[PDB]
């Protein structure tokens, strides 16, 4: 019937978690969320499906908060911290029907964390530097494995990983950046997908700006602008006086937005300047951003020297086009990767896999000190604290040992979801992790986790596979305190 | 209506715990001198009233398998000590009792029953540092009357007591191998004859036989040493024949026996007695119609041995007899056969002639039980003070070793200790005073003063006091008490399941 | 109903009841382990420690529980000893596989991991294996002694232990020609001491009633042997039978001088109160035979087997080469010693309490044991659940170095070892916990024949104990349970078909 109320809090979490469980991994299923209000909503990530969870059961709601704790620190992970604790739950139940007191059990997992972390922080990996691009080209090409564009896509694979280390933001702190918006999607019509090249800044398939400006237009002073340069019946018609006012300020090549001017025809020689109607507000934002420009709507008076500078603008055929090519402005924003094919229809999947491909690639970088993913690190972590509870000899020896079979977890379930063997790929990560330790010369092989889209023992190291180190840090830190809350919450026949 | 066959080995210990202190301490209010009788009803046909634990124990029938083991074992230790079983049972109880609350506290019996043995081993040893015995005893025929005082004080016999305890010095002293120092089963001090009265019961050391005589105007007061013992079974004018051949079957006894040598020969089964009239003529009696296994029972009173045949009855070997006297035996009924004439006997037995069931009871077995405590005054000269004076005594020496004892032994003897306790609680509740305030104080005055003989006042007498009024066991008679106790409650606490073949599940 | 079906189904319900019948044999473990009761129906209360004769007196009326007992059964047949670890053992081989089967497991594949596993468990035992058989045993015999002195190490009776010991050494040594049991079987007398108790080179049996007649014997006597009889020694036409049961009884003296016997044994009772008519034929007797009392004396002694009234033969003064009867305490006991073929030693156990009776049949009938398996075997190792904590640590260590399904199994077989110390301690007192992790840190750094302490209930070195144990019995023993193990595995279907 029930009489304790730690075997109600394990199957409260165990009933969370499983929910979590086919979700966690590139290739989770879809736990359909339909309340009884009418709603169905399908989603594959662990933190809309526990955020929306008309939760039932008070522990189960105390770990789901302990989650969004997690979520706060860095976003993903959650599944992971909830499958980890309730593991460690179920465990912590097998060891305390045992006569075990659980305040040993809650030490030891304290101690086996405690391990667990200077186990990671000795074998971490910052192969990730100005010289590790091999690993990190090889990251990228490995971030968009089995799609359409993959022959082509190692040449888009050269051309990301420089754009995404060569136009990095040393911010205030002097710390690498990189902002997604720096390199902005452009679409080529025409010429089919096979020669998709990154240019070093915007070229928009718009309006020609000028006919009186050179190829290279160096000490640029942008005027970007909003107001349509029109007469009307400091200027009240607005098309001449403001204008070269704001170019008696030093207005190199104005950037009119609206629409042109009557008499531009004759102002663009003398000034060389600009007039491109609809400029995207973000690309807009984005080149201002790159040159340090002040927008301005009115111009009743900043002007002087924050009108922004570009070095080149080039008036010639790219894209079959007289493609206008704001580019190698002041700041590192200056950097726009074309799209060949018909339109951003053909290649409307290939430049999503672009996309995500930057995204991957900008978590890698940031946060530089990084451990493999795949799972490596749980079942080394297991091997680890297997040994690390028979050097210990006290009475927490088997909640360290309980602390290894709950780690193991995540690449049970990531096999499970790659659709193969479940404990047969965690049987051989665990025996090749054993080499690295058992085998002195073998110390590199440590780094063998699971592939993420079809499951077989693979590298990760070489193939790029990355996760930063402050995640599975934060990720194993809340699963404890989590799993040492709830197993807290004993003495209770309810 | 879906039943259940497991039994928590915890649980279980409890069930057997209880199961006992059912069976065990039903029998704490029969404890003591002023102990109260039950009644044994058998479920065929008897009703009887007494205080003594060996007959109920054994005539009470339990339903459970713990407490007929613990009968089973009392029963051996009849053949041990047959005196104060009560005892063994009541601290059987008290041990188990106080084993319950540390089987709540976490302790695995085993290390509460190797602990109860360890206490034992102080017990017993701080039993004989306290023996203040007497050691004269051997020639004490008037200290021997206070030696079998109490074991005969409990009833109204202490009139013939006196008496009764010279019955003992006198029977203890004629068996008194002064190396072996036994009494047998063929050395019984036992023969009881109903109807009758006290000191009807008397000393006549010899064998008394309740059969017919050889005739109604037999010479019944003989001297001879020529009786015998025949064993001469039942094994027309053919069968007159037949008739003359049993007379000359007799006639082995009547002509061929003056050469033969067997005169008073009594008979064993069928016969025609004129042929018996023929030897009345003679004046060579035979009682006609004899048992069985009576003939080794009369053929000890010179000292001589068993005849049962026919030509093995010699000169040597005749039919003996013990003490001359002309007694009535029967006072309105029959006078028995005298068989008292001529020597000693080592089969030696008292003439019990009483018609009370329980003064009977008690003076055929509590003598026996003399003929142990006196056997343990010449196996074992070394009494102490009962009544709970040593039993206050001990309690205190186990809670003193469970001062400086290592941990679960140490929980075991400071339950041993009050489980100790309960011989005086049970023998002064019986009595009639407090149970718990009585015990405190005579305890008390057994620690500030250094006299180990301050018992509990049961016989209402002045002090509490137990050497003036003497109420006296031996160092066996509580040693053996105690490790027989021991030696069951670790028994059971080791026994933990009880499957039952007829089987049920 | 309950999982009546094929696959894990019926492998639940067959877990169960192997759990259920290892419940009966798992308190009886260790040298202190608890007393099994049951009472036969009709009132035999049986307090038994063996698990062996419990075993054969049980309930056990399940299809999957009988094909454990019979593994059990080959067991004590080969040795008289490892029952109830042979169950334990092999029970817990399933009960820690027992959530692997449901997850999703072929039961072929956890029989073929448990064999593997057995291999190993099977090789490791001797490359650890040592011999110390050369090492003063049969000559300066006193470190045999030693071990002889383990099952009463630091007790009461340890005074006159190795009193004992030097004589039961002898028990083994004097008669080590395949040893049996029988061979030693020892008798109780109450009165005596521990240190008056005694080991004759032959029998001991007291007389009663019923057994034998004659008091005071020709015992100092150079040919005694026994005529082993079957026939009765005691005792219109109307006249005729008492004619024919004189000359009967006449009859019966004619074995007596004609046929030559000095004592002669039937089965039939004998009366000692008229022991004058069987001493009118001067010769002792004996009735109502023990089979024991048959048997050892036969195959020690060697009289004749008589049926005939008047039966002469070769063995009824054969060679025998004395007899003697003695007061034992008082008790006056028969000695058919003295013999040809003498493979009989009788432990006279003197002593005051009746209930050491079982103490010598627990320890000492374990001890004789002891150093007859470390003569007859010599390849010996650790006791205590050490060797299994070695052989679960190199199984431990073997699974993390082999991928495949098996590296759960052979770690589900590591800890299903842990069950020997676990059930020994608690059969002891001790905590389990406690007396397993501090095992296992320094089994796992320092040795390996660190084991489980009887005595203290701590961790000590039973190699320096002296708590010996025979490889090959380990190895049989491991072997019977992961056999049993498999084949509860190896069983999916229970056909009944119950009645045509």
């Amino acid at each position: 019937t029930g009489e304790t109320i730690r075997s109600q809090n394990v199957m409260a979490a165990a009933s969370i978690a499983n929910i979590v469980k086919s979700s966690l991994g590139p290739v989770g299923l879809d736990k359909m969320l339909v309340d009884d209000i009418g709603d169905v909503t399908i989603t594959n990530d662990g933190a809309t499906i526990l955020k929306l969870l008309e939760v039932e059961h008070p522990a189960a709601k105390v770990l789901c908060e302990l989650a969004d704790l997690q979520d706060k620190e860095v976003g993903d992970g959650t599944t992971s911290v909830v499958i980890i604790a309730a593991e460690l739950l179920k465990n912590a139940d097998e060891l305390v029907k045992q006569k075990i007191h659980p305040t040993s059990v809650i030490s030891g997992y304290r101690l086996a964390c405690k391990e667990a972390v200077r186990y990671i922080n000795e074998n971490l990996i910052v192969n990730t530097d100005e010289l590790g691009r091999d690993c990190l080209i090889n990251a990228a090409k490995t971030s968009m494995s089995s799609k359409i564009i993959g022959i082509n896509g190692d040449f888009f694979a050269n051309m990301v990983v420089d754009a995404v280390l060569a136009i990095k933001y040393t911010d205030i702190r002097g710390q690498p950046r990189y902002p997604v918006n720096s390199v902005n999607i452009l679409k080529a019509h025409g010429r089919s997908q096979m020669e998709s090249m990154l240019i070093s800044g915007y070229a928009l398939n718009c309006v020609v700006g000028s006919q009186g400006m050179p190829k290279r237009i160096v000490n640029a002073k942008i005027a970007c602008l909003d107001f349509s340069l029109q007469k009307t019946k400091r200027e009240s018609d607005i098309t001449k006086e403001r204008i070269q006012k704001i170019l008696a300020t030093g207005a190199n090549v104005i950037l009119t937005t609206g629409g042109i001017d009557d008499m531009c025809l004759k102002y663009f020689v003398e000034a060389g300047a600009m007039a491109v109607r609809r400029v995207l507000k973000r690309d807009l934002k984005r080149i201002a951003k790159a040159s340090g420009a002040t927008i301005l709507s009115t111009l009743a008076n900043f002007e002087a020297a924050m009108l922004g500078q570009a070095e080149e603008v080039v008036q010639e055929r790219i894209c079959d086009d007289e493609l206008i090519l704001i580019k190698n402005t002041k700041a590192r924003t200056s950097a726009s990767i074309i799209l060949r094919g018909a339109n951003d229809f053909m290649c409307d999947e290939m430049e999503r896999s672009l996309h995500d491909a930057l995204c991957v690639v900008k978590r890698v970088l940031e946060s530089k000190s990084v451990v493999p993913g795949g799972g490596a690190v749980e079942a080394a972590l297991s091997i680890y604290l297997e040994n690390y509870a028979t050097s210990m000899g006290s009475r927490e020896q088997l909640a360290i040992a309980e602390f290894a079979r709950s780690l193991l977890v995540i690449p049970n379930t990531l096999a499970v979801n790659a659709a193969q063997d479940s404990t047969d790929l965690v049987a051989k990560l665990r025996a090749f992790h054993n080499e690295a330790q058992v085998n002195p010369e073998r110390k590199n092989l440590k780094w063998i986790g699971l592939d993420l889209s079809n499951g077989k023992p693979r590298d990760n190291k070489q193939a790029g596979v990355f996760e930063p180190t402050i995640v599975k840090v934060k990720s194993l830190k809340f699963a404890t305190e989590a799993a040492i809350t709830i197993l807290r919450i004993d003495d209770l026949i309810k | 209506q879906d039943r259940k066959s497991r039994l928590m080995g915890l649980e279980a210990l409890k069930s057997h715990i209880m199961a006992a202190k059912a069976v065990a301490n039903t029998m704490r209010t029969s404890l003591g001198p002023n102990g109260l009788d039950k009644m044994m009803v058998d479920k065929d046909g008897d009703v009887t009233v007494t205080n003594d634990g060996a007959t109920i124990l054994s005539m009470m029938d339990v339903d459970h398998q713990i407490a007929k083991l613990m009968v089973e074992l009392s029963k051996s230790q009849d053949d041990e000590i047959g005196d104060g079983t009560t005892g063994v049972v009541v601290l059987a109880g008290a041990l188990l009792e106080e084993a319950e609350q540390l089987l709540d506290r976490g302790i695995h019996p085993i290390r509460i029953a190797d602990g109860y043995e360890q206490a034992a081993r102080v017990a017993i040893e701080h039993l004989d540092k306290i023996s203040d015995s007497v050691l004269v005893d051997i020639k004490d025929t008037e200290p021997l009357i206070q030696t079998a005082k109490t074991t005969l004080g409990s009833k109204v016999v202490n009139s013939c007591h006196r008496q009764m305890a010279e019955i003992a010095v006198n029977a203890v002293l004629t068996v008194a191998d002064m190396e072996r120092r036994d009494v047998d089963f063929e050395l019984i001090k036992v023969e009881g004859k109903v109807g009758g009265r006290l000191e009807d019961t008397k000393l006549i050391k010899g064998v008394i036989v309740d059969k017919d005589f050889s005739h109604p105007q037999m010479p019944k007061k003989v001297e001879d040493a020529k009786i015998a013992i025949l064993t001469c079974p039942f094994e027309v004018e053919d069968y007159k024949a037949l008739q003359k051949y049993e007379k000359e079957k007799f006639e082995e006894m009547i002509q061929q026996i003056k050469e033969t040598g067997a005169n008073l020969a009594i008979c064993q089964w069928g016969f025609d007695d004129e042929a018996n009239h023929l030897l009345l003529q003679n004046n060579l009696p035979a009682v006609r119609w004899v048992g069985g296994p009576e003939i080794e029972l009369i053929a000890i009173a010179t000292g001589g041995r068993i005849v049962p045949r026919f030509s093995e009855l010699t000169a040597e070997k005749l039919g003996f007899a013990g003490l001359v006297q002309e007694i009535s035996f029967g006072t309105t009924k029959d006078k028995m056969l005298v068989i008292e004439q001529c020597k000693n006997s080592r089969a030696v037995t008292i003439f019990i002639r009483g018609g009370n069931k329980m003064i009977i009871e008690e003076a055929k077995r509590s003598l026996h039980d003399a003929l142990c405590v006196i056997r343990n005054l010449i196996r074992d000269n070394r009494v102490v003070y009962g009544g709970g004076a040593a039993e206050i005594s001990c309690a205190l020496a186990v809670s003193q070793e469970a001062d400086k004892c290592p941990t679960l032994e140490q929980y075991a003897m400071r339950a041993f200790a009050d489980a100790l306790e309960v011989i005086p609680m049970a023998l002064s509740e019986n009595s009639g005073m407090n149970p718990i305030q009585t015990m405190t104080e005579v305890r008390a005055r057994q620690v500030k003063e250094m006299n180990p003989a301050l018992g509990i006042d049961c016989l209402h007498k002045g002090t509490n006091d137990m050497k003036q009024q003497h109420v006296i066991e031996t160092l066996i008679g509580k040693k053996q008490q105690i490790s027989l106790a021991t030696q069951m409650v670790r028994m059971i606490l080791k026994i933990d399941d009880i499957r039952k073949p007829g089987e049920s599940e | 109903g309950t999982d009546s079906s094929q696959g894990i189904p019926q492998l639940v319900s067959n877990i169960s009841a192997c759990q259920v019948i290892a419940e009966a044999v798992r308190t009886t473990l260790g040298p202190r382990g608890m007393d099994k009761l049951i009472v036969d129906g009709r009132g035999k209360a049986t307090i038994s420690n063996d698990g062996a004769t419990i075993l054969k007196l049980l309930d056990v009326v399940h299809p999957a529980a009988k094909t454990l007992v019979d593994i059990a059964k080959s067991q004590d047949a080969e040795v008289g000893d490892g029952t109830t670890s042979v169950t334990l053992l092999a029970a817990e081989f399933l009960k820690q596989v027992k959530p692997y089967v449901e997850e999703g497991l072929h039961p072929q594949i956890i029989i073929r991991a448990f064999r593997t596993a057995t291999q190993l468990a099977v090789n490791k035992i001797k490359e650890i294996a040592v011999t110390v058989k050369k090492a003063d045993k049969v000559e300066q015999r006193k470190l045999l002694e030693k071990c002889a002195m383990t099952a009463l190490s630091s007790k009461l009776i340890s005074q006159q232990k190795a009193f004992f010991a030097k004589m039961v050494v002898d028990a083994v040594m004097m008669l080590d020609d395949l040893l049996q049991l029988k061979m030693i079987g020892i008798k109780k007398v109450q009165g005596g001491a521990l240190e008056d108790s005694q080991l004759v080179a032959g029998v001991a049996f007291k007389k009663t009633f019923s057994y034998a007649g004659f008091e005071m014997q020709p015992k100092k006597y150079h040919n005694p042997k026994i005529a082993l009889l079957n026939v009765e020694l005691e005792l219109e036409d109307y006249q005729a039978i008492v004619d024919a049961e004189w000359n009967i009884l006449y009859d019966k003296l004619e074995k007596i001088h004609h046929s030559g016997a000095k004592v002669v044994l039937s089965k039939l009772p004998i009366g000692d109160v008229a022991t004058q008519y069987f001493a009118d034929r001067d010769m002792f007797c004996a009735g109502r035979v023990p089979e024991e009392d048959l048997k050892r004396t036969m195959m020690a002694c060697g009289g004749s087997i008589q049926t005939s009234v008047n039966a002469l033969s070769a063995d009824v003064l054969g060679r025998c080469q004395v007899f003697e009867e003695t007061q034992i305490g008082g008790e006056r006991y028969n000695f058919f010693t003295g013999c040809p073929k003498a493979k009989t030693c009788t432990f006279i156990l003197r002593g005051g309490a009746e209930q050491f009776m079982e103490e010598t049949e627990r320890s000492l009938h374990d001890a004789i044991m002891i150093v007859r398996r470390a003569i007859k075997n010599d390849s010996v190792v650790a006791g205590g659940g050490a060797i299994e904590m070695e052989l679960s640590k190199y199984l431990r260590d073997y699974s993390r170095t082999i991928p495949g399904k098996q590296q759960l199994l052979i770690g589900a077989y590591a800890k299903a070892l842990e069950i020997i110390p676990r059930q020994l301690c608690d059969n002891a007192g001790f905590d389990a916990t406690n007396i397993l992790n501090k095992l296992r840190a320094r089994h796992a750094q320092g040795g390996t024949w660190y084991g489980v302490d009887i005595n203290n209930e701590d961790i000590a070195d039973n190699f320096e104990a002296f708590v010996w144990e025979p490889a090959m019995v380990r190895i049989n023993a491991l072997t019977a349970a992961s056999e049993a193990a498999c084949l509860i595995v190896s069983v999916d279907e229970t056909i009944k078909n119950p009645r045509s």
